[PDB]
């Protein structure tokens, strides 16, 4: 049992570890896509360099949308936004010169 | 590359097999999945030896 | 590229597009015209020597 519950608290921590790996921000996956799909750069990539005194504030500021992506324009990704069903459940969108 | 590529052109030129770096992007994904596998047979290594 | 671009430009910037080539000699008469017009039909500039 003892072994087990180990485990499980190592296969956490990889699996969070992971999550921290690449490239930037969390994960390279449908976040890091929308910078193809359109010109949807990371929003934490956008601020990749910020002080760790200010990534508090950075972080409570943009809020959930903390891994929210820059688009200059958000009515431009309407005609895609059909296809994203593989999409993490609720996916933020910002306006603005990345 | 582009720059090259247009001033050497042409089908009978490196070009044409290079096509492959000019059109197409450098996977990051690719390279640390890579890098994943080797940290495991690394492990395997140790283990077995 | 410019497909890519225009989306994060000035909604009214529109890149220079010009190209090279060496050894221009090459090409021919109706070679010369083709260029020309597709090079004109994409608003594109010419070095070809």
């Amino acid at each position: 049992v003892e072994r087990d519950e180990v485990a499980a608290q190592k296969r956490e921590l990889e699996k969070q570890i992971e999550r921290l790996s690449q490239p930037s921000g969390a994960e390279d996956s449908r976040m890091i896509a929308l910078a193809e799909r359109f010109g949807g750069v990371l929003l934490s990539e956008i601020y990749d360099d910020i002080t760790i005194d200010d990534a508090p504030y950075f972080s409570a500021l943009y809020g959930p949308a903390r891994h929210g992506i820059v688009v200059p324009d958000l009515s431009l990704v309407r005609p895609h936004l059909e296809t994203l069903e593989d999409c993490p459940e609720d996916l933020y969108l910002i306006e603005g010169d990345p | 590359r582009l720059i090259e590529a247009s001033l050497y052109g042409g089908i009978s030129s490196a070009i044409t097999r290079s096509l492959r770096d000019y059109l197409l992007p450098e996977n990051s994904g690719v390279r640390k999945a890579f890098q994943d596998m080797e940290a495991a047979l690394r492990e395997n290594r140790i283990t077995l030896e | 590229w410019e497909e890519e671009s225009r989306r994060l430009r000035g909604k009214d910037i529109s890149p220079c597009r010009l190209l090279f080539l060496d050894q221009a000699a090459r090409l021919d008469a109706k070679s010369i015209a083709t260029l020309f017009e597709l090079c004109e039909r994409l608003q594109m500039q010419l070095i070809i020597a």
